[PDB]
C-alpha cells in the first residue's frame, strides 16, 4: 500500500538480536570493559 | 428529507418509568396499528441450584397450561379469540413472555399477560403430561449436532461453576422434579425489580402507564473461573465432524466490546450455498471456498453478565479438519500484529448495516428495549452507536485483539469423527506466531 | 528513426517469421508461445475445434523433431496466413487481473 | 398445510445461506 | 410520510416510491418469468439464472462486483417463485446509487461466458440437496406435477437428467424473450421519486416482444404415490379452487383460518381449529393436520397437508375429510366467522409491517394489478364475505375431482378412490 506496521519495530529488534550476537558470538575489541573483561 | 447521519436523529426515543415496588415500564411509539407487549425476567439458569436444575425450562412449559383465574384452555381461546399470536422462550440468563397482538385490544392484553406471570394453576395432572415432554425432548435433541455441541463448550470452559451448566438440567432431575421446588424458586426470583415490562407500537407511553394498570410485581453473581481444557466424543459413525474453539471475553458493558464486534465481521463467514464463490472478500470465505476445506462457518459472540466468549464454529470432513485449524489461527494472528486501515472500512459498514436492519419491525425493536434494561439500564444509544463505532482505529483494533487472543489457553469442544484433530499442545503452540 | 528500415523490417519480419523453424515443422505463431499461469488459464477456455487441432500439431511436430526431419516445402505454413487464435482470449486473462492486482493496492 | 404466511414456498440465494419457506 | 406514488410509463413499466425517515433505503425489480415460463427443453434454466447473478456482466468484471458490494457494506438478494422472480437490493442511506447502478447491469447487461457456465453446474446438486431436506416440500412440487398437465407442474429445480444440459444460448435466449419493459416492475423505499425515476426510463426500456401467455395450466385429475424408508408417512389432498382477485379468492382465505392451525400459542395444541381437534378425538398419538391453500393469476389450489404414522394414516385421513363434508353440509358458527375474520385482519396486518415483508406485497399488487391497494380497502373487502358463500365455496372442494401425493412408506395409504 504500503502500510509498514509493526514489523518494522519488529525487524528493527530483529536486527539489533544478531548485530550484539555477533559481538557476543566474536570477540575483537573485545569492547570497553564495561563490567568485567579480562586483561 | 434523509441523510445518514440525519436519518438518526428523528426516532421516537426511551420513555421510562417506575412503580413503587420496583417494577419498570418503558416504550416506544411507532405510529402503528399493531403492538408487541412483553416481559422479561433475569432470573436465569446461573442462579438455580444442582437439585433446581432444570425447573427454569420446566415452568417455561406450564405458564400456558391454564392458571389461577382461567383454568386449563380457557385461556387460550381468549388469545385466539383476538387472534393474536403467543410466545415465549427461554435463555440461560432471561425468560421471556410477550404478545404481539392489535393496539385495540391491549387492555385485556396486560390484565392476561399479567395474571401468568406470577398466578399459575399448578396441578399435577399437567406435570406427568408435562414430565413426558421434556423426557421426550431430551434424547430427541441429540439429533441436532448443533445445540449439543455447545452444550460441550460451556461445561469444559467454565466448569464448577451455575453457569457450567445445562439449561434443561439432566435427566434425572426432570423425573424427580416435584412442584414444591418450583413454588419455591417461583416465589424466589419473580419479583421486582427483576421484572421489566416493555411494549412498542401504537402505544403512547401514559396510556400504558395508567393500565401499567393496577397489578402487582414482588417485594446474585459471583464471579466465574475460566479453564482451558479440551473435550472430544469421538463417535466415527456419523459424517461430518463439528468443531467450536473459543476463548473467554469481557461482559455486557464494557468499552471493548464494540472493538470485538468488529473484528468478527472482518474475518466474515462462508457457507455451502452462498453465491459468493471465489471472488469474495472474507480471507476465509476466500480460501474455504475454494477447496471447499470446510462446509460451512460462522463466527458466534456472546457476552454474559461478567463474561463472554469469543471463537468459531465450523464443519468440515474429516480428512480436512487440520488445514482449517491452521488458516483459522492465520486470520487472528494476522489481526494482532499485521491489520490495516483500508480492510478496517468494510468490517465498520457491515456493522452499521446490521445494527441498523436489526431494528426492522415491531418485535425485534421491543425485543432489544427488554435485555437492554436489564443490561446496560435504561441505554437505547441508537445514534452514540454510531458515535462509538468511529471510535474504531487501526491501534483501536490491534491494542484491543492483542489482549485476548495471542498468547492464551483456547477451549476446545468437538465431536466426533473428530480423530485429526490435533492433540491440544498443538493449537496452544499455534496462537502465538514466532513471527513465523 | 525508422522510415525505410521499417519498409526494410517487413522485409526482415514479415520476412524474419521466414528464417525461425517453427515455420518449417508446420507449427504456428502461437502454439510456440513459452507456458505461463495465464496461458495455463488462457487454454482452458478454448473451445474444441480449436483445442485438438492446437494438440495434433504439436503431436505431430515433436515425432518429426526425433525423426530429424522437415515436412516437405509446400505444405509449410505460409506467412500471409497467419492464425492469431490466442489472442482474443489471452488480452482477457491479463487484463483481469491487472484489476485485482490494482484493486488490491488500496 | 403450510403456504401459512404467505402463498407457496419460495427459494432464495444471494450470501447468507438460503431459505425455503411455506 | 407521503403515501405510495406509483407512475406507470409510456413503456407500461410500473415505477412506484415513498420517502423514509430511516437510514434504511432498499430497492426491489419484479419482472413476471418465473417457473411456469420454462418450456420442455427449457427446464432448469431458471433455476440456473437465479444462480448466475454473480458473473460478468457486459460492461464490469464478475470481481470488480463482488469486492465492490461488500466494501459498500450492501446486500444482494435474489428470490423465486413459480410466478415472479424478484432481484432485491438494500442498502445504506447514501450509497444506493453506486448500487443502485449495479442493478441495471445484472439484468440489463448480462454476458453469459460458457467458461464460467461450466463451473457453476456442480453447484445445483448443493442447492437442490438442502432444499428438500423438509419434505414438506417435497411432498409439494409432486402435488402441482398431479395436478396439472401444461405449465404450472413445472419445478422450482432443476431435474437431474438435465444437468448438464445448460447451454449458454438456452439462457441468453430466455433472457430476452421474457425479460421486457411491459413486464418489469421497479420498487423503491427509502428514496425520492425522481432520481428513481430519472434512471429507470434510460436502461430498462427495451421492446415490446411481451409475454408469451400460452399457459391456462389447464387443471386436469391425477395422483402420485412414492414409497421410501422413512417412518412417517407424509400425505396432501386437494381440489381446484378459483383464481387470485376473487371474493372466493376471498373467502377461501376465510374458510382455511377456521380449520387452518398456524400455532398461535407456542406448544399449544389449537383448540380453536376445529379441524385438528375433531381428528384428535377419535385417534390416537402424534399426528399433525393442516389446511393448505395458495392462490396464482389464472388459477390457485385448496386442501389440507397431512402428517402421522403409517397405521394412524388411513384414519387420519378419512376423519378429517369427512369433517369437511359437516361443513358443506351447512353445519357453521356465525361466531367462527366473526372470528376467523378477526384473524385474518390480523394474519394480514402483522405479515405487512415489516419493510421487506410490506415491500414484497406492494408489486405483488403491481405485475398483477398495476395499482395500490390500500389495506383499509383490503378490510373493507374482508368483511364483505357472505356466510352462505363460504358454505357454498366449500361445497365446491368436496364436490369436485381430487387429487394426492404422499412419500413414506405407505403400506396403509387410502387411494383416491376410497375417498
Amino acid at each position: 500500500r504500503q502500510l509498514a506496521r509493526n514489523w518494522v519495530p519488529t525487524a528493527s529488534l530483529w536486527g539489533a538480536v544478531g548485530a550484539v550476537g555477533l559481538v557476543w558470538a566474536t570477540d575483537w575489541r573485545l569492547i570497553l570493559d564495561w563490567v568485567p573483561y579480562i586483561n | 428529507t434523509a441523510t445518514y447521519a440525519q436519518a438518526l436523529q428523528s426516532v421516537p426515543e426511551t420513555q421510562v418509568s417506575q412503580l413503587d415496588n420496583g417494577l419498570r415500564v418503558a416504550s416506544e411509539q411507532s405510529s402503528q396499528p399493531t403492538c408487541t407487549v412483553g416481559v422479561w425476567i433475569d432470573a436465569g439458569s446461573r442462579y438455580e441450584s444442582e437439585k433446581n436444575n432444570g425447573a427454569g425450562y420446566f415452568v417455561e412449559h406450564l405458564a400456558f397450561k391454564g392458571t389461577k383465574n382461567r383454568p386449563g384452555n380457557a385461556l387460550e381461546k381468549e388469545v385466539e379469540s383476538m387472534g393474536a399470536h403467543l410466545n415465549a422462550y427461554s435463555t440461560r440468563e432471561h425468560t421471556a413472555y410477550y404478545i404481539k397482538a392489535l393496539s385495540k385490544d391491549l387492555p385485556k392484553a396486560v390484565e392476561l399477560l399479567a395474571d401468568i406471570v406470577q398466578n399459575c394453576s399448578l396441578e399435577d395432572s399437567q406435570i406427568e403430561k408435562e414430565r413426558d415432554v421434556i423426557l421426550q425432548e431430551l434424547q430427541e435433541n441429540d439429533t441436532s449436532m448443533r445445540d449439543v455441541v455447545f452444550n460441550y463448550l460451556h461445561a469444559t470452559a467454565f466448569q464448577g461453576t451455575p453457569l457450567a451448566q445445562s439449561v434443561e438440567g439432566p435427566s434425572e432431575n426432570v423425573r424427580k422434579l416435584s412442584r414444591a421446588d418450583l413454588t419455591e424458586y417461583l416465589s424466589r426470583h419473580y419479583k421486582a425489580p427483576r421484572m421489566v415490562l416493555a411494549a412498542a407500537g401504537g402505544l403512547e407511553h401514559r396510556q400504558l402507564l395508567d393500565l401499567a394498570q393496577k397489578h402487582f410485581s414482588g417485594l446474585t453473581l459471583s464471579p466465574c473461573r475460566f479453564t482451558g481444557s479440551q473435550i472430544c466424543h469421538r463417535e466415527d459413525g456419523l459424517p461430518l465432524a463439528h468443531v467450536a474453539i473459543a476463548v473467554e471475553g469481557p461482559g455486557w458493558a464494557h468499552p471493548d466490546n464494540v472493538a470485538l464486534q468488529v473484528a468478527n465481521a472482518i474475518i466474515g463467514h462462508y457457507d455451502c450455498t452462498y453465491g459468493g464463490g471465489a471472488h469474495l472478500s472474507s480471507p476465509l470465505a476466500s480460501i474455504a471456498a475454494t477447496n471447499k476445506l470446510c462446509q460451512s462457518f460462522q463466527t458466534f459472540n456472546i457476552c454474559y453478565a461478567d463474561t463472554g466468549l469469543l471463537g468459531a464454529h465450523f464443519v468440515c470432513d474429516h480428512m480436512s479438519i487440520d488445514d482449517m485449524m491452521f488458516v483459522l489461527q492465520g486470520q487472528w494472528m494476522r489481526l494482532c500484529t499485521s491489520a490495516t486501515e483500508s480492510e478496517v472500512l468494510r468490517g465498520k459498514n457491515l456493522l452499521r448495516n446490521a445494527l441498523v436492519s436489526h431494528l426492522d419491525g415491531t418485535t425485534p425493536v421491543c425485543e432489544d428495549i427488554g435485555r437492554s434494561l436489564l443490561t446496560y439500564g435504561r441505554r437505547i444509544p441508537l445514534a452514540e452507536w454510531e458515535s462509538r463505532i468511529a471510535e474504531v482505529d487501526a491501534r483501536v483494533v490491534r491494542e484491543v485483539c492483542s489482549k485476548y487472543f495471542y498468547d492464551q489457553c483456547p477451549a476446545v469442544a468437538g465431536f466426533g469423527p473428530i480423530e485429526q484433530l490435533p492433540d491440544y499442545n498443538r493449537i496452544r503452540s499455534g496462537m502465538f506466531w514466532l513471527r513465523f | 528513426a525508422v522510415s525505410a528500415s521499417s519498409r526494410w523490417l517487413e522485409g526482415i519480419r514479415k520476412w524474419y517469421y521466414n528464417a525461425a523453424g517453427f515455420n518449417k515443422l508446420g507449427l504456428m505463431r502461437d502454439d510456440t508461445i513459452h507456458e505461463n499461469d495465464d496461458v495455463k488459464e488462457a487454454i482452458r477456455r478454448l473451445p474444441e475445434n480449436l483445442y485438438n487441432d492446437r494438440v495434433f500439431r504439436i503431436k505431430r511436430a515433436l515425432d518429426l523433431s526425433m525423426r530429424q526431419q522437415i515436412l516437405p516445402k509446400e505444405q509449410w505454413t505460409k506467412y500471409e496466413e497467419d492464425k492469431s487464435y490466442l489472442e482474443p482470449y489471452l488480452k482477457e486473462v491479463i487484463r483481469e487481473r491487472k484489476e485485482r492486482e490494482e484493486w488490491a493496492k488500496k | 398445510g403450510q403456504a401459512a404466511g404467505r402463498p407457496l414456498v419460495a427459494s432464495v440465494s444471494l450470501n447468507v445461506p438460503a431459505s425455503v419457506r411455506y | 410520510p407521503q403515501d405510495l406514488e406509483f407512475t406507470r410509463l409510456p413503456n407500461g413499466l410500473v415505477i412506484a416510491s415513498l420517502e423514509n425517515y430511516a437510514p434504511a433505503s432498499r430497492i426491489g425489480l419484479f419482472i413476471k418469468a418465473g417457473s411456469r415460463y420454462e418450456n420442455s427443453n427449457n427446464l432448469g434454466t431458471s433455476h440456473l439464472l437465479r444462480l448466475a447473478s454473480s458473473l460478468t456482466t457486459k460492461g464490469a468484471s464478475s470481481f470488480k462486483i463482488t469486492r465492490g458490494i461488500e466494501a459498500v457494506g450492501g446486500k444482494l438478494s435474489v428470490t423465486s417463485t413459480r410466478e415472479n422472480m424478484a432481484y432485491t437490493v438494500e442498502c445504506l442511506r447514501d450509497d444506493v446509487d453506486i448500487l443502485m447502478e449495479f442493478l441495471l447491469n445484472v439484468t440489463t447487461a448480462p454476458e453469459f461466458r460458457r467458461w464460467e457456465v461450466a463451473a457453476l453446474q456442480p453447484q445445483l446438486r448443493i442447492d437442490k440437496a438442502v432444499a428438500l431436506q423438509n419434505p414438506q416440500a417435497h411432498v409439494i412440487e409432486n402435488l402441482h406435477a398431479a395436478a396439472y398437465r401444461n405449465a404450472l407442474a413445472n419445478s422450482l429445480y432443476c431435474p437431474d437428467y438435465r444437468i448438464g444440459k445448460v447451454t449458454p444460448v438456452e439462457l441468453h435466449d430466455y433472457v430476452q424473450n421474457h425479460f421486457t419493459s411491459a413486464r418489469m416492475a421497479l420498487i423503491g423505499l427509502g428514496v425520492s421519486h425522481p432520481v428513481l425515476k430519472q434512471v429507470a426510463e434510460q436502461f430498462l426500456n427495451i421492446r415490446g416482444g411481451l409475454g408469451l401467455s400460452g399457459a391456462k395450466a389447464k387443471y386436469h385429475g391425477g395422483e402420485i404415490r412414492e414409497q421410501n424408508g422413512d417412518s412417517l408417512v407424509h400425505a396432501a389432498l386437494v381440489a381446484e379452487s378459483a383464481a387470485i382477485g376473487s371474493a372466493e379468492a376471498n373467502a377461501f382465505s376465510v374458510l382455511q383460518h377456521v380449520l387452518g392451525a398456524g400455532p398461535h400459542v407456542k406448544r399449544g395444541s389449537n383448540a380453536t381449529s376445529s379441524l385438528y381437534q375433531a381428528v384428535a378425538k377419535g385417534v390416537h398419538q402424534p399426528f399433525d393436520v393442516s389446511a393448505f391453500n395458495a392462490s396464482y393469476s389464472d388459477s390457485g389450489l385448496f386442501g389440507f397437508y397431512t402428517i402421522s404414522q403409517a397405521a394412524s394414516a388411513g384414519d387420519v385421513i378419512k376423519a378429517a375429510y369427512n369433517q369437511v363434508k359437516t361443513i358443506a353440509q351447512g353445519n357453521l358458527s356465525n361466531p367462527d366467522v366473526q372470528a376467523a375474520k378477526n384473524k385474518l385482519k390480523a394474519g394480514y396486518l402483522m405479515s405487512v409491517e415489516s419493510s421487506e415483508g410490506f415491500l414484497d406485497e406492494v408489486g405483488s399488487q403491481a405485475l398483477a394489478a398495476g395499482s395500490y391497494t390500500p389495506p383499509s380497502t383490503v378490510l373493507q373487502q374482508i368483511d364483505a364475505v357472505a356466510d352462505a358463500d363460504v358454505i357454498n365455496a366449500a361445497k365446491k372442494f368436496v364436490s369436485g375431482r381430487k387429487s394426492m401425493a404422499a412419500s413414506g412408506n405407505l403400506g396403509h395409504t387410502p387411494f383416491i378412490d376410497e375417498l
